[PDB]
């Protein structure tokens, strides 16, 4: 039913930074919370940073710090701005967002590299 | 080696519009104990959510408890998500909102291997019966052994200092352990392993000694184990036998029979006395049922102690094809829920009965359409 556009992916050097976005699409009362897992060398996927509509932030403990997720105010759209990348950060960045019935949405993902 | 959780979301006492309550979300049966437990309202992190003690079952898989305190009103919807490294992402469960015995004292014991993040994390958690009265976080401020129940409050600070001693003594050695585990094994520096270790005794109703046990578990599996006759151990691997040879050759065993047939069995009568107001009661499950193929569920709320028995019957033999038994959990407040389920056909639910065993009841109950 929603759409996650992703973009701002791509290779970096250590230490280096990033911004990702991610924009949803449909009703902009079909969206609450949104952020971003990243996949682990293993099965899983790691939460990374989201934030609500009213601002309310919640970052990994690897990541606190160095990670800032921000959203606009008008567009369903939210910023992450990765500082001090690491080459432990390399991953599939995967954006998500919940709707106000705590349905989950996820989107393609975006491969990071750092060197 | 991995097991995934079972995950259960539900509310204290039955739902009122406008009435407080407490959001649960209870995950048990995995391993390893990582996870990343989450309550949403409305699409969004509920923010002080509290959860319960890390403590493990028989088959050493964990369990635990996340709650908070909330009033549903007519809106909101809620849910539970869980991430686990058994799962390729976090998991996601909602609200339904439309839905005379032995005695035994525990000591479980866990311990976390955390590679270039300090001390391993070590967790201790006390049981008198399915009551929690003490616990040990050496990530907690305190380092101190916690009262978890009432009547262990009254202890004076002789048996805190003594049990806070005791407890780090504990700790410490499960440290050593860890390293032990990781050479025996030929494993890296690198990863996380999980010591548990668990012991106690169990008393008829007459308050005498019945059974005592002391195992021990390294990344889930069986290491070894005190056999059922306190005088010989069980070693489950070629790496096992050499701490049974140590063991052996330093009487260990003996000196766990003593504290197993008595000093564990004197202060659990202590506890039973001290505490009798709320160990000693039992709470009767409150039962009821829920409703071509239809879906029968046999329910029971609020009782105390845990065990219970939930069975299907069709006819009179025990039906235990498409069926549907869920773990028993907590309410928060003491008490537990059960409930059972099966396949039936819509106008044959007549043939079909719940049978409650409980401690609590008089004698067993049948229920039925």
């Amino acid at each position: 039913e929603v759409k996650l556009v992703e973009s701002g992916g791509g290779l970096v050097q250590p230490g280096g930074s990033l911004r990702l976005s991610c924009a949803a699409s449909g009703s902009i009362f079909s969206i609450n919370t949104m952020g971003w897992y990243r996949q682990t060398p293993g099965k899983q996927r790691d939460l990374v940073a989201d934030i609500s509509s009213g601002g309310s932030t919640k970052y990994g403990d690897s990541v606190k710090g160095r990670f800032t997720i921000s959203r606009d105010n008008t567009k369903n759209t939210v910023y992450l701005q990765m500082n001090s990348l690491k080459p432990e950060d390399t991953a599939v960045y995967y954006c998500y967002g919940l709707s106000y019935s705590n349905d989950d949405y996820w989107g393609q993902g975006t491969q990071v590299t750092v060197s | 080696i991995q097991r995934t959780p079972k995950i259960q979301v539900y509310s204290r006492h039955p739902a009122e519009n406008g009435k407080s309550n407490f959001l649960n979300c209870y995950v048990s049966g995995f391993h390893p104990s990582d996870i990343e437990v989450d309550l949403l309202k409305n699409g969004e992190r509920i923010e002080k959510v509290e959860h319960s003690d890390l403590s493990f079952s028989k088959d050493w898989s964990f369990y635990l408890l996340y709650y908070t305190e909330f009033t549903p009103t007519e809106k909101d919807e809620y849910a539970c998500r869980v991430n686990h490294v058994t799962l390729s992402q976090p998991k996601i469960v909602k609200w339904d909102r439309d839905m005379s015995g032995s005695h035994s004292m525990r000591y479980f014991f866990t311990s976390v291997s955390r590679p270039g993040r300090g001390e391993p994390r070590f967790i201790a958690v006390g049981y008198v019966d399915d009551t929690q009265f003490v616990r040990f976080d050496s990530d907690a401020a305190s380092q101190r052994m916690e009262p978890r129940a009432p009547w262990i409050e009254q202890e004076g600070p002789e048996y805190w200092d003594g049990e806070t001693r005791k407890v780090k003594a504990h700790s410490q050695t499960h440290r050593v352990d860890l390293g032990t585990l990781r050479g025996c094994y030929n494993q890296s520096e690198a990863g996380s392993h999980t010591v548990q270790r668990m012991y106690g005794c169990d008393v008829g109703s007459d308050w005498r000694f019945l059974r005592g046990y002391h195992q021990y578990a390294y990344d889930g599996k069986d290491y070894i184990a005190l056999k059922e006759d306190l005088r010989s151990w069980t070693a489950a691997d070629m790496c096992a036998q050499t701490t049974k040879h140590k063991w052996e050759a330093a009487h260990v065993a003996e000196q766990l029979r003593a504290y197993l047939e008595g000093t564990c069995v004197e202060w659990l009568r202590r506890y039973l006395e001290n505490g009798k107001e709320t160990l000693q009661r039992t709470d009767a499950p409150k039962t009821h049922m829920t409703h071509h193929e239809a879906t029968l569920r046999c329910w029971a709320l609020s009782f105390y102690p845990a065990e219970i028995t939930l069975t299907w019957q069709r006819d009179g033999e025990d039906q235990t094809q498409d069926t549907e038994l869920v773990e028993t959990r907590p309410a928060g407040d003491g008490t537990f829920q059960k409930w059972a389920a099966v396949v039936v056909p819509s106008g044959q639910e007549q043939r079909y009965t719940c049978h409650v065993q409980h401690e609590g009841l008089p004698k067993p109950l049948t229920l039925r359409w």
